[PDB]
C-alpha cells in the first residue's frame, strides 16, 4: 500500500520511460500485454507490485505514470509500438505543437492550454492510491517542454499537494557536448522553480555517461537507448525498499531527512556500481569491500565533476542482493580513514545504510551482466557549485550582447526575469561557500 | 497533424517545384496517379503534411502554382509528375512579366493577387493545424521576384503568428542572364528582411562547381541541378514527417539560429555526395560525412565560408547511428576551428537526428548555415546598384509604370544598413 | 508481395 | 564489365567522343541498376 | 604490354592458392566475395556497438581464429606460440602431497548459528 | 594501429611504387579487384598499416599519385594492380617540367602545392597513430627531385616530429640518361640533408651488376629492377605489420643508425638473391646468408665498402631461426674484420628478426648499411657539377626562370661540407 | 595469506613471463582456460596457489600479472594466444608507439601517458591481498622501454609502498653479443634507480646461458624459447617456500637480511643446478654432495664473470625435492676446505641453506630432465666489479665525442645527467674495493 506517482515531461522524460518501464514489468514477472500468469508467489508479495501497477479486476495491470509532451511525434511511437496495450489510453496526454526549444512557449502560451488535462489526471490517479508517498518527475532542464511544462506544473502541484515530497531526475547540460543552443537560457530559468517548489533534485548529464559505457562496459559507441537503461536501473534501486524486504529499509521520508540539512542545500549526486559487461564478470570477482570503493572514485561519477576538489556533506548507501551488514560496516571504516574523502566539521556521522534482499535483474539482450548484488550512492556534496559556475559563465557573456532575447519577450515574458534568475545563482553559490567552510 | 503550405511562383520556382514533388512522392511512394504504393507503414502516418486525402484514396499535393505565362504551365503539367497537381490550383494570366519588377508587383500582379489569395484561403483552412509557409522563387526575374514578394506582404498581413520558409535563387556574377537583374534583386530583398523569418539563399554558380568537382557530371543540365536543391529542400522538414532520436521542428530551428530580427539569412547543404568513379572507394560513415558537410566546396552559395564567421549552425541528420559520434565530431569541429566561429555564443552548432534515411542510400545529413560571409553576396549587388543608379540606366521601364524615383533610395539604404549589422556584430 | 512486368 | 571499362578509361574529359562514351557508359549503368533494382525489390 | 618490357622474373596472377602442402601454411586461400556488385552495393545499414571506426572492421582481433589455426598446425609459424602446445599431453602426474593449507581457518573460525545455546534437537547421533 | 603514408612523385618513383603495391598485396593476399583472397589471419591482423578498408571488405591503398605528365598515369591504371587506387587522390597538371628543377620547385609546382597538401591531409587526419611517410622519387630529373624534395619541406614544417622514409634513385656516372643530371642532384641534396629523417640510396649501375653476375639475368629490363628494389622496400617494415621475436619499428631503426644529424643516408640490400641454376647447389642456413649479406657485389650502390669504414650496420631477418646463430654470426664478422668497422663504436650490429618470410622462400633477410663509402659518390657528383658550373653551361634554362647564381655556390658549399663530415671520422 | 605481485615490462620481461605463467599453471594443475578440473577443496591446498593466483566465486583463477608495454605487437599475442582467458582484460595494458631504444622516450614523453593506469591496477591488486610481501618485476637493462619505463615506475612505488621488497629480475648486456648499439648508454641511466629504489635486483646476461645450453644441455642451436624456461625455473625456486612446506622455510624478508650486507650491495647472482638433458642422466648419478659443487663451477654461473678473480660475501642455497638436511651440512664443509673458494675474513659464516620437499616438475616439450632434487644458488660476490668495468669503458669511448646524444637531449633530458650517472658508477666500483679489502 506504498504508492509512487511518476510524471514524465518533455522528449527526454518520455524517452527514458520507454526503457524505465521496461525494467518494472520484468522485475515482477509481468508481460508487456499487462497480465500475470504463473510467475506469482502466493501468500504474499501483493504489495511488491502495488507500488507501480494497479490491479484492474479483469486481471489487467495498468501503470501509474503520466506521459505529457506538446509534440505528438514521440508519444505516437509509444502508442503504436511495443507498449500500446500496457499503458492506459488516457495516461498518454499530447498537445498540438512543440515548445520549439523555448521556455516561454512551454510555460505561458501553449503550456497553459493543456495543464487542466495534466493536473486532473493526477487527481484521478491519487484517489486510487491508499497511501501516497511522493512524486518521481522525469524531465530535462535544457528542453522547451522540460524547462517550460515542469515549471508551471510545480507551481501548481505545490498548492494542490502541500507536504508531499518531490524527487526529481533531470538531464543537465554537459560542459563540452551540448545539442541545443538556448541551453544556457532554459537551464537558468528552470532553477527559479526548483529552489522553492522542489525538495530534492537529482541531476545528471550526457558526457559523463557516454564515457562510463566506454571503458567499463567496453562499448565504444553508446546510444540514447543505452543511456536510458542505466538510469532506469538506479531509480529501481532507489525505490527498491518499498518493493521488497531486507535487513533495514530506507523509504521516501527516511533519506530526505538524512540528506537535506538546510532548506536550500538539497542538490545531491548519484552513483551505481558495479557497471560491467558480461565478459569482465567471470574474471574479476565482485565483493562488498570492492564495489563501494568504485563509488567514491572520481572516474565513476555520472556528473562531470571532481569530488576531490569539493568536500562531502552527507551520503546514503542502498545495498541489494546478498549483503551481510558486517561487510558494510568494515567497508565504511575503510572509507573514513582515507584522506581523499573529506567531510565537513559539523557532520561527524555521514553514512546511512539500507539493505534489501533482492538481486538485480538484467533485461534480455542488454549490455549489463548478471550481478549477484548492487549498491547505489546518493551523495550531497559542495562540488556541484563548480558545475554551476561554468554554466553561469555561459550566461553573462551571452546576455551582455542581448542575444536570443526577442524570441522570449515576444511570447509574453518580461526581460526583468533574466536579471532575477541570474541573481538567484549568485546567492546560491554564495550559500555553498558559506556552508562548506569549517567552523 | 502539422501542415505546410507550398507556394510556387516564377519560371525558376515552377521547374524546381516539379522537382520538389518528384522527390517526396518517391520518398512516400506516391505514383503519378496519386495512389500510394510502398512497402513500409511509417510513410503513411505523416502524409497530411504534404498531401491531401481525396476521393478514392488518391493524394493531391497542397501546392499553389502561379505564373503570369501559360508557357511554363505547359512544361510542368506535361512532365513526369505533372498529372498529380490539382487542376484548380493552376492560376495564370496572359501577359508576360518581361523580367520587370513593375509588371509583377504594381501593374499586372495587382489584378491576379485576389485570385491567388483566394485559393490559399481554401487551402489554409483545409489544414487541421497549420505550421508554416514554403515559397520558392527567383530574385532576378520579373514574376518570381515581383509577385513572390507581393504574396509575402499580403499574407503576413493575415497570419502574423506563422513562419516563412523561402528559397531564393540569388544572382550570379559571371552567369548573369539578365541586364535588369540587379534592379529586381534590390527591390526584392528590401521586403524580404522585413516580413520573413528565414531566407535560404541558393546560387547557380556554386551548384555548377558541385556538379563539376564532387559529382564530375559531363552534362550538368537543369534536370540534375534542381534535383540537388531538392535533397536539401526535403531535409529541412525531416522531423515533421518521421520519428527520430532528437526531433526538431521548424520553429525549433528558428529560435536556435536567429539571434537578432535581421540576422536571419542562411545557406544550405546536402551531406552524402559522391561521384560515379569513386563509388567503391569512399566509406559511408559518420566521421567521413561530417567532414564533407564543412567543406567550402559543398556550399550552395558563391561565398567562401573562410572569409567570414559562422554565427549558428544546424545539422539535420537521417539514418541509424549511435548518438555520441554525432555528438563528438560536432564538438571537435567547434574546438579545432575556434577563430572561424564567434566567441560570445557558446555551442554554435545544433544537432538533430531522425530514424529513417532516404531511399537508395544508407545514411544522410542536411546542412543549414548562418554566417557573416553573406556580406559578399549583398555588397556585390549593392555595387551593381550604385553604378547603374548614378547613370539612371533602364529606369524608364520603372518610372513609366507608377513608382517614384525615391523608392530606389531606401532599397539601397537598407542593404547598406543590413551589411552594417553583420560587420558591426563581427 | 509478388512481381509482374510487361 | 561496364564498371571495369569505366574505371579503365583515363582521367581526361576534354575530347568530345571521349565525353560521349563516358556519358553512354553512365546511362547504361543507371539503366542496369534500375533493372537489377526492379528485379530484386519484389522477390 | 610490349614484349621487350615483359619479363618472367616474377609473374604474379590473381593468385589461386595451390594444394595446402605447397603453401607455407596448411591453409587454402579464402574464397572471399564472389560478386563485386554485391560487395559494393549490399553494405550494412546496421552499426556494431563495440567497434569505434566502421572503416576498420577487425579493430581488436574481432573474429580471427589465429589460435585455432595455430593448434591446427602441428607446430606454429610463430615462436611465441611454442610454450602452450604440449599442455594437453602430460609427462608426469601432479604431486599434491606437499601443499600448504589453512587447517586453522578451516577448523577454528566458523560462520554462524550459535550451537551452544540451543539443544541438539533433531538428527543428533552420539559420537 | 601504426600507420605510414605513401606518396609517389616523378616518373621513375611512380613505377617503382607501382611495383611496391603489387608486392605487398601478394603477401597480404589482395586481388587487383580489391577483395581479400588469402589463407592466413595474420595478414589481416595488421593490414591497416598500408591499407584503408572500405565497407564491404574491399581494401584500397594509402597512396598519393602526383606528377605533371598524365600519360604516366594512363600506363599505371592499365597495369596489373592499378585498379585499386583512389581517383580522388590523383593529382596531375597539364605542362611537363621538361626535366627542369626550377620548373618543379618554383615555376609550376607552386600552383599545385595547394592540391597535394589537401589530399595528404585527408589521409592523415583520418588516422589513429601516424608514424610517418614513404615518398619514392629520383635525384636525376627535374620532376622527381624538383618537387619531390618540396613535399618534404612543406610537410616537415607542418608535422614537426615524425619520420620521413624517402627512397631516392641516385645518378650514375656511366648510365646517365640526362645531360643536366648533376644539376638536378646538387639542388636536391640541399634539402635532403637538412629536412629528411633518412634516405636510401639506389644506383642504376649496381642494379645492373646484381642482375648480371649474381642473378645472371639475360634481359635486365626496368620491370625487374623495380622488383629488386621493392623487396627491400617491404623488408624494412616487417616489424610493423608482422609479429616477430625481436621487434623494432622505424624510429628504433632511426636512433640506431643515426649517430649525428647529418649522416642518415643508408645503403640497402636483400638477402636470398641467387641464380636459377645454383638453387639446388646452395644451403639455406643463417650462417650462409651472412656471407651473402656482406658481399660488396650485393650492395645497391656503386660505393665500395672496402674503400671506407662502417659506422652502423643493421639486418632485419624474416622466418624462423635460432637467435644465438644471429648474434654469433654478426659478432664474428666484427672480430675478423676490425679495421673496416669503426673503433669508437662497439657492437656495430643491430639485430631484427621477424617470424614470417616472403612467400615462396623458406626465410629471408634485409641488409641496411651506413658506411663512409658514400663520400666517393658525393665527390663524383660535385666534380662533374664543378666542370659544368665554371663554364656557365646549361644555366640558361634555370636563370631565366628565377634562379640566382648564389644558390648554386651555396649548394656546392653544402655538399662539400657533407663530404668533410664523412672523412672526418675516417 | 602470502602473496607476490608480478609486473612485466618491455618485450624481454613479457616474453620471459610467457614462460613463467606456463610453468606455474602446470605446477598446480590448472588448465590455461583458468578452471581447476576436478580439484576443488579435495586435495586442494587453498594456499598452494595463493601466492600467484586469485580464486573467483565461479571457480576461475586469476594471476597477479600486470602486463604493460608501449607496443601492441607484443601484448596482442597473448590476447590472441592460448592464455587469453587466464588473465584479466584490464591487466593487459597496451600502448600505441614504442620508446624505440630510447631511455628518455620511455621516461619523459611516452611513458607519462600510461603510468596512472599502471599504478591504478597496482592499487587494485594490492587491496585484494591479505598480506603483501614483495614485487616480481621483469625487465632488461639494454632497451629503452625496459630502462626508461621501470626507472620511474619504481620511484612511484618507493614513495607509495614503503616497507615492501622489490625483487627485480634484470637481463644484463653481455660483453660480446649485443643487439642494440645504445645499450651502454641505457644501463648507465638505469643503475641510478637500482641504487636507491631497489632492494634485491638479480642480474643475468644472455651470453652465459648460451654456453650452458651448448655444453651442459647439449643444444646445437639455442633459442629464445629455451632461455626463458630456464629463467622461469629459478624464479619458481625462489618462491618455493611460499607454495610448499619444507624442512626450514625462508620467506621474502629472511633471505633479504642475510644476503645484503651494506645498503649499496644488493646485486646477487643466481644459478640453477642440475641442468642436464634426458640423454646423460642414466650415466650420471645425482647426489647432494655434488649438485652443490656444480653450483661453484666457474663454467656454470649465469653471468659472464670470473669468480676466481673475486671474493665472496654471502651465499644462499635453496635445495628442493628429496634432500636430507645432513647431506647439505657435509656439503658445506666440503666447500670451505677447497682452497680456491675464497671468502672475506669479516664473514666467518657465509652459507645460508634451505630445504623443501617439492621436487621440480618439468613442462612437457621441455629439454630439462627429471631429477629427484635441484638446488638454486644465490651468491653475492665481488666478481661483478669487472662486469661493470667493461661496460663503463663502453660508455666512455662513445661519450668522448658526443655520440647518440642529440636524440636524448631532444626529448628534454639534459646533458649533465650523463656526467652525473657516470660518476655514480665510479662511486659504485670504489665501494667494492672499500669493503673487499681485508682488515
Ligand atoms: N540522456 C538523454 N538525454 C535526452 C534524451 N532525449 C532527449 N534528451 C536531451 O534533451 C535535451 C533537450 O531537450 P529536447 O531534446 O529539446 O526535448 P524537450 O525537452 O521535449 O524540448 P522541446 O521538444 O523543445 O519542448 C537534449 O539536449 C538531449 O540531450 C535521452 O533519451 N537520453
Ligand atoms: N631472455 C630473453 N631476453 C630477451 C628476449 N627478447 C629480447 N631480449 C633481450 O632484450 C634486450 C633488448 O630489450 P628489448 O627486447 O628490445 O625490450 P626493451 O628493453 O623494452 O627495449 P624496447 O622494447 O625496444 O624499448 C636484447 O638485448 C635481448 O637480449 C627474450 O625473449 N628472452
Ligand atoms: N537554378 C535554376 N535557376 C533558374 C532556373 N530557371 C531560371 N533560373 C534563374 O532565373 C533567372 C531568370 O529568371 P526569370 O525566368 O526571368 O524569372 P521570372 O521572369 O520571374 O519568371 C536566371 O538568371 C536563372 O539563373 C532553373 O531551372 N534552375
Ligand atoms: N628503376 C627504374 N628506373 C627508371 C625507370 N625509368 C627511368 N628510370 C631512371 O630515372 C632516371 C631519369 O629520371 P627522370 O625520369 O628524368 O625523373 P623525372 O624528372 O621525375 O621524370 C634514369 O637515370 C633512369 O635510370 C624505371 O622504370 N625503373
Ligand atoms: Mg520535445
Ligand atoms: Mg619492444
Amino acid at each position: 500500500m506504498r504508492e509512487c506517482i511518476s510524471i514524465h515531461v518533455g522528449q527526454a522524460g518520455v524517452q527514458i520511460g520507454n526503457a524505465c518501464w521496461e525494467l518494472y514489468c520484468l522485475e515482477h514477472g509481468i508481460q508487456p500485454d499487462g497480465q500475470m500468469p504463473s510467475d506469482k508467489t502466493i501468500g504474499g508479495g501483493d504489495d511488491s507490485f502495488n507500488t507501480f501497477f494497479s490491479e484492474t479486476g479483469a486481471g489487467k495491470h495498468v501503470p501509474r505514470a503520466v506521459f505529457v509532451d506538446l509534440e505528438p511525434t514521440v508519444i505516437d511511437e509509444v502508442r503504436t509500438g511495443t507498449y500500446r496495450q500496457l499503458f492506459h489510453p488516457e495516461q498518454l496526454i499530447t498537445g498540438k505543437e512543440d515548445a520549439a526549444n523555448n521556455y516561454a512557449r512551454g510555460h505561458y502560451t501553449i503550456g497553459k492550454e493543456i495543464i487542466d488535462l495534466v493536473l486532473d489526471r493526477i487527481r484521478k490517479l491519487a484517489d486510487q492510491c491508499t497511501g501516497l508517498q511522493g512524486f518521481l518527475v522525469f524531465h530535462s532542464f535544457g528542453g522547451g517542454t522540460g524547462s517550460g511544462f515542469t515549471s508551471l506544473l510545480m507551481e501548481r502541484l505545490s498548492v494542490d499537494y502541500g507536504k508531499k515530497s518531490k524527487l526529481e531526475f533531470s538531464i543537465y547540460p554537459a560542459p563540452q557536448v551540448s545539442t541545443a543552443v538556448v541551453e544556457p537560457y532554459n537551464s537558468i530559468l528552470t532553477t527559479h522553480t526548483t529552489l522553492e517548489h522542489s525538495d530534492c533534485a537529482f541531476m545528471v548529464d550526457n558526457e559523463a555517461i557516454y564515457d562510463i559505457c566506454r571503458r567499463n562496459l567496453d562499448i565504444e559507441r553508446p546510444t540514447y537507448t543505452n543511456l536510458n537503461r542505466l538510469i532506469g536501473q538506479i531509480v529501481s534501486s532507489i525505490t527498491a525498499s518499498l518493493r521488497f524486504d531486507g535487513a533495514l529499509n530506507v523509504d521516501l521520508t527516511e533519506f530526505q531527512t538524512n540528506l537535506v540539512p538546510y532548506p536550500r542545500i538539497h542538490f545531491p549526486l548519484a552513483t551505481y556500481a558495479p557497471v560491467i559487461s558480461a565478459e569482465k564478470a567471470y574474471h574479476e570477482q565482485l565483493s562488498v569491500a570492492e564495489i563501494t570503493n568504485a563509488c567514491f572514485e572520481p572516474a565513476n561519477q555520472m556528473v562531470k565533476c571532481d569530488p576531490r576538489h569539493g568536500k562531502y556533506m552527507a551520503c546514503c548507501l542502498l545495498y541489494r542482493g546478498d549483503v551481510v551488514p558486517k561487510d558494510v560496516n568494515a567497508a565504511i571504516a575503510t572509507i573514513k580513514t582515507k584522506r581523499t574523502i573529506q567531510f565537513v566539521d559539523w557532520c561527524p556521522t555521514g553514512f546511512k545504510v539500507g539493505i534489501n534482499y533482492q538481486p538485480p535483474t538484467v533485461v534480455p539482450g542488454g549490455d549489463l551482466a548478471k550481478v549477484q548484488r548492487a549498491v547505489c550512492m546518493l551523495s550531497n556534496t559542495t562540488a556541484i557549485a563548480e558545475a554551476w559556475a561554468r554554466l553561469d559563465h555561459k550566461f553573462d557573456l551571452m546576455y551582455a550582447k542581448r542575444a536570443f532575447v526577442h524570441w522570449y519577450v515576444g511570447e509574453g515574458m518580461e526581460e526583468g526575469e533574466f536579471s532575477e534568475a541570474r541573481e538567484d545563482m549568485a546567492a546560491l553559490e554564495k550559500d555553498y561557500e558559506e556552508v562548506g567552510v569549517d567552523s | 497533424m502539422r501542415e505546410i503550405v507550398h507556394l510556387q511562383a516564377g519560371q525558376c520556382g515552377n521547374q524546381i517545384g516539379a522537382k520538389f514533388w518528384e522527390v517526396i512522392s518517391d520518398e512516400h511512394g506516391i505514383d503519378p496517379t496519386g495512389t500510394y504504393h510502398g512497402d513500409s507503414d511509417l510513410q503513411l502516418e505523416r502524409i497530411n503534411v504534404y498531401y491531401n486525402e481525396a476521393t478514392g484514396g488518391k493524394y493531391v499535393p497542397r501546392a499553389v502554382l502561379v505564373d503570369l505565362e501559360p508557357g511554363t504551365m505547359d512544361s510542368v503539367r506535361s512532365g513526369p509528375f505533372g498529372q498529380i497537381f490539382r487542376p484548380d490550383n493552376f492560376v495564370f494570366g496572359q501577359s508576360g512579366a518581361g523580367n520587370n519588377w513593375a509588371k509583377g508587383h504594381y501593374t499586372e500582379g495587382a489584378e491576379l493577387v485576389d485570385s491567388v489569395l483566394d485559393v490559399v484561403r481554401k487551402e489554409a483552412e483545409s489544414c487541421d493545424c497549420l505550421q508554416g509557409f514554403q515559397l520558392t522563387h527567383s530574385l532576378g526575374g520579373g514574376t518570381g521576384s515581383g509577385m513572390g514578394t507581393l504574396l509575402i506582404s499580403k499574407i503576413r498581413e493575415e497570419y502574423p503568428d506563422r513562419i516563412m520558409n523561402t528559397f531564393s535563387v540569388v544572382p550570379s556574377p559571371k552567369v548573369s542572364d539578365t541586364v535588369v537583374e540587379p534592379y529586381n534583386a534590390t527591390l526584392s530583398v528590401h521586403q524580404l528582411v522585413e516580413n520573413t523569418d528565414e531566407t535560404y539563399c541558393i546560387d547557380n554558380e556554386a551548384l555548377y562547381d558541385i556538379c563539376f568537382r564532387t559529382l564530375k557530371l559531363t552534362t550538368p543540365t537543369y534536370g540534375d541541378l534542381n534535383h540537388l536543391v531538392s535533397a536539401t529542400m526535403s531535409g529541412v522538414t525531416t522531423c515533421l514527417r518521421f520519428p527520430g532520436q532528437l526531433n526538431a521542428d521548424l520553429r525549433k530551428l528558428a529560435v536556435n539560429m536567429v539571434p537578432f530580427p535581421r540576422l536571419h539569412f542562411f545557406m544550405p547543404g546536402f551531406a552524402p555526395l559522391t561521384s560515379r568513379g569513386s563509388q567503391q572507394y569512399r566509406a559511408l560513415t559518420v566521421p567521413e560525412l561530417t567532414q564533407q558537410m564543412f567543406d567550402a566546396k559543398n556550399m550552395m552559395a558563391a561565398c567562401d565560408p573562410r572569409h567570414g564567421r559562422y554565427l549558428t549552425v544546424a545539422a539535420v541528420f537521417r539514418g541509424r547511428m549511435s548518438m555520441k559520434e554525432v555528438d563528438e565530431q560536432m564538438l571537435n569541429v567547434q574546438n579545432k576551428n575556434s577563430s572561424y566561429f564567434v566567441e560570445w555564443i557558446p555551442n554554435n552548432v545544433k544537432t538533430a537526428v531522425c530514424d529513417i534515411p532516404p531511399r537508395g542510400l544508407k545514411m544522410s545529413a542536411t546542412f543549414i548555415g548562418n554566417s557573416t560571409a553573406i556580406q559578399e553576396l549583398f555588397k556585390r549587388i549593392s555595387e551593381q546598384f550604385t553604378a547603374m543608379f548614378r547613370r539612371k540606366a533602364f529606369l524608364h521601364w520603372y518610372t513609366g509604370e507608377g513608382m517614384d524615383e525615391m523608392e530606389f533610395t531606401e532599397a539601397e539604404s537598407n542593404m547598406n544598413d543590413l551589411v552594417s549589422e553583420y560587420q558591426q556584430y563581427q | 508481395q509478388v512481381t509482374i512486368i510487361p | 564489365e561496364v564498371h571495369k571499362e569505366f574505371q579503365s578509361l583515363s582521367v581526361f574529359i576534354d575530347s568530345i567522343p571521349k565525353k560521349i562514351r563516358k556519358q553512354r557508359l553512365e546511362e547504361e549503368m543507371k539503366q542496369l541498376e534500375h533493372d537489377i533494382g526492379i528485379i530484386e525489390k519484389h522477390k | 604490354p610490349p614484349v621487350s618490357a615483359q619479363s618472367a622474373f616474377s609473374y604474379i596472377p590473381p593468385r589461386r592458392l595451390d594444394p595446402k602442402e605447397h603453401s607455407y601454411y596448411y591453409r587454402p586461400a579464402r574464397t572471399g566475395i564472389i560478386s563485386l556488385y554485391d560487395c559494393i552495393f549490399k553494405r550494412r545499414l546496421d552499426y556494431d556497438q563495440k567497434l569505434h571506426r566502421d572503416d576498420r572492421e577487425h579493430a581488436k582481433s574481432l573474429g580471427l581464429h589465429v589460435n585455432e589455426e595455430e593448434q591446427e598446425r602441428p607446430v606454429g609459424v610463430l615462436t611465441s606460440s611454442v610454450y602452450g602446445k604440449r599442455i594437453n599431453q602430460p609427462i608426469e602426474p601432479l604431486n599434491r602431497d606437499f601443499g600448504r593449507a589453512n587447517h586453522v581457518q578451516a577448523d577454528f573460525y566458523r560462520k554462524n548459528d550459535i550451537p551452544s545455546l540451543k539443544e541438539p534437537g533433531f538428527g543428533h547421533i552420539a559420537p
